């Protein structure tokens, strides 16, 4: 439970950050083209 | 939990790592002299597939 | 966490008990005589930190402070298998080597001279204890060194841990064996005095019962003080396995003794073990049932208390708790309770609820157990008063006879008289009377 | 506890979903240009 | 560039300690006693420039200056394996060879006489250092020459690299043992004075504490003077490790002591090391646990500073950094912190931020470690004040008795009076008081 909730929160935060990084680089590229 | 595991000879074991302390409900006040005062605490055990077919959420709830 | 116990070893008997205890603990935990865990000792499930400290990740040092007034015992420890187990800085030996002359007062004065060193050793052992509850002093009350040094160690533990409980295992002189320590009753009285004033609970260990058990059960015709101390250490190990091997029950000393100590004054405890087997008879693992265990427990050969035959007082058990370790069938426990009831094997207090508590404990995985199931009983029995009453009567007889007082007269505390011994005997007599009263309904109004 | 971990996970999952939709639309726009 | 450390070696005892310190640093950096990089020093992660300077394009010379008022010690250094480690221009030997006569003031006057050579040594080491952090003076406080000359060297190190930080490892004399050097308490006061005024952090090395560590931890029944000097060199190494072993943090001496020294006056540091072993006691690899390490480092018997057991005053660390290398179990670290708290084995400063910094580095292949897992602690601890306060009290007791002052009166610094000894005692008393304050929240106002 608690350790599983901790793992889900940690994974979701990592995925959101990776998606945000990908978006950031995509926006920088679309701003460069 | 960290203090109890550190004081336990088995507290650092990987089997102890499957334990999680969860709250069933949040009491406003700890009732004095209530034997059920700590019944809000639950120890949950996670069962992965396919063991969660045999170790059902009902079984884990009864264990909790 | 375990309730750690600091062990104080005083005099010849106390040091012998400590050496044999450390040997047994090392064997159960797979610890070498140097305090190092043997390669076969892979079961890290034992709680060394209750009684031992780690000197390194591999070397276990007993959380023991050794205080003696006679150098003989320290030399015997240094010649024992446990000589390398203990931290040498936690060992206090009297420089004069002259011993206490079988005088409690001389041993106490030597302890006072080594008071600072002894309490530093005790504090060092406590720091090696993760959750040190207090200090437990193992000594004999009959000698000079073990009695005086035991009282000194108890005093220093009381001084350093005044808000912590101090229990003692004080060996009272054998009343059936002729003690070579003619001043033994005075020494025993002084030790009982210190247990009364500075200890919170005194478990009376009658050396007469140890000798009787060695003769009838161990077939030892003349139990030596070292042999009696080693038997006491073996009994203590078996009773403390649940503290040293944590399990579902009896993981702390206080949990074991809570059922045994009804009132702060009625703190004289008797011990019991079942099944009782002689050291030589380890070979045959008898499939002893709980009923068979309980039947053997009722045999005086297994009782660690030598109660006199009181004809006037029907001394009885107020309550008995047997902590059984090993393979135990619950149906066998039920049959044991049934057989005990049918045979009336246990009498309880009539004025309140009392029962046989059962604690299950694991065995040491490194030590092969000759018994499938072993058990310690803690019980409150009015016959435990007979040990304390007998010690008091012997003390009073020696003080009234001035027997062996010339050896005591060398120390200032005992130089002129043994009045402190006689007052101690009177206090122990009052304790015995209270323990007998605790078998009765009026124990509710005691004090 | 458990409900608070669930709430944090739910917010992070909403952010991840919105990021994936924005990435999807970004990739479709970069594929159309 | 590495933060280079200039070593000032004062008198016979100080010069022996400095030589052994430079030997140990060379072994850790894989530098031969001749200044040649050893083939075994393939782990290029060590800062050799911290303890050695380049004298030419090929020869690495230890940044060591050998200063004595008696020629015996300087000749022994030039006849030692470290003869090629020191810059020959950095070796000052008194022509008179008479020493300081166990007089602190005589040692100080000799340092003043050898001031030019010492400051030339400091400047030569600084110019050979690309990013010289400062000078570390290694000396004994118990003799006459090594204490006074060490203070002189510290003064000249501050003068020569006045914009560079100067940390010192100053071994203070034992104040509870009767020194055969009757002026040792004055010498101890002078050394504590120089550490207070010209060092930013002073790790006090009590030869009594060195002997205690050898007995209880190294199992050395009778620590030799050489063993005491090697313990002092080990203490200096432990205090300078953050300068000598670069990592993510504390890569320079000023950065290392910055976290340790809240006020300029509260610069009296105590040290602890675990496991402590004598060179002879390498045989038994003790499986030291994190709990055992922390307890021994916090234990005065294994600590390189001999603080009395004050039961009334809660002496505390201003800051402690433990750099732990090797296999460490997080559960063992947790149990170690738990046991330390339960036993209150370490008191920390309440008045400022302090922590144990951890940098992970590979070990030197050239330095044999006696422990499967080892750790050094450098700490600023108020219990060092107990050494400094005792040294100051002993200094005042000697000065009020003019004890051993006749040997100092031969030197110009003490010819007319012993005022330098009294000023040293007062400085050491102020240092003790400031170090004690650093255990208290009121340390912010210490010295006001």
């Amino acid at each position: 439970n608690m350790k599983d909730f901790e793992n889900q929160i940690t994974e979701l935060k990592k995925e959101n950050f990776n998606l945000k990084l990908r978006i950031y680089f995509l926006e920088e590229r679309m701003q460069q083209e | 939990l960290s203090k109890a595991l550190q004081c336990s000879l088995h507290g650092d074991t990987p089997h102890a790592s499957n334990l999680s302390l969860a709250l069933k409900y949040l009491p406003e006040v700890f009732a004095p002299n209530a034997p059920d005062v700590l019944s809000c605490l639950e120890l949950r055990y996670k069962v992965d597939w396919p063991l969660n077919i045999v170790i059902t959420e009902g079984c884990l709830s009864k264990y909790s | 966490m375990p309730r750690e116990i600091i062990t104080l070893q005083l005099g010849q008997c106390g040091n012998q008990i400590g050496f044999e205890f450390w040997k047994q603990l090392c064997a159960e935990h797979g610890i070498s005589p140097e305090g190092i865990v043997e390669e076969f000792a892979t079961e890290g499930t034992d709680r060394k930190d209750v009684f031992f400290y780690q000197a390194d990740d591999e070397h276990y040092i007993p959380r023991a402070v050794l205080l003696d007034l006679e150098p003989r015992v320290i030399h015997s420890i240094l010649n024992s298998p446990y000589a390398k187990l203990y931290n040498p800085e936690n060992i206090y030996l009297s420089e004069h080597g002259g011993g206490a002359g079988n005088n409690w007062a001389s041993g106490f004065s030597q302890g006072e001279k080594i008071h600072e060193d002894i309490f530093d050793i005790i504090d060092r052992e406590a720091d090696g204890s993760d959750s040190l509850e207090g200090f437990v002093l193992c000594h004999s009350i009959a000698g000079g060194t073990g009695s005086g040094l035991g009282s000194y160690l108890l005093e220093r533990l009381n001084d350093r841990y005044p808000k912590k409980l101090v229990q003692t295992y004080s060996v009272f002189p054998n009343q059936d064996e002729m003690s070579d320590v003619v001043v033994q009753p005075y020494n025993s009285l002084l030790t009982l005095k210190r247990l009364t004033q500075n200890a919170d609970c005194v478990v009376v260990l009658d050396n007469t019962a140890l000798n009787r058990i060695a003769t009838d059960r161990l077939h030892i015709q003349n139990p030596s003080f070292s042999q009696i101390n080693q038997l006491v250490s073996t009994i203590m190990s078996a009773s403390t396995t649940t503290l040293r091997y944590p399990g579902y029950m009896n993981n702390d000393l206080i949990g074991l003794i809570a059922s045994l100590i009804p009132t702060p004054r009625l703190h004289f405890l008797m011990t019991g073990y079942t099944p009782l087997t002689t050291d030589q008879s380890v070979a045959s693992v008898r499939k002893t049932t709980v009923l068979d265990v309980m039947r053997r427990l009722l045999q005086p050969k297994n009782v660690m208390v030598s109660t006199g035959r009181d004809r006037q007082t029907n001394h009885c058990y107020i309550a008995i708790l047997n902590i059984i370790q090993g393979e135990v069938d619950p149906t066998q426990v039920h049959k044991s309770l049934q057989r005990i009831r049918e045979r009336k094997l246990a009498n309880f207090i009539p004025w309140g609820p009392a029962s046989i508590q059962v604690a299950l404990s694991r065995k040491s995985p490194y030590l092969p157990s000759a018994h499938r199931v072993s058990g310690l009983m803690m019980a409150n029995h009015t016959s435990i008063s007979s040990l304390f009453e007998r010690t008091c009567r012997q003390y009073d007889k020696l003080r009234k006879r001035e027997a062996f007082l010339e050896q005591f007269r060398k120390e200032d505390m005992f130089k002129d008289n043994f009045d402190e011994m006689d007052t101690s005997r009177e206090i122990v007599q009052q304790l015995i009377d209270e323990y007998h009263a605790a078998t009765r309904p009026d124990y509710i109004s005691w004090g």
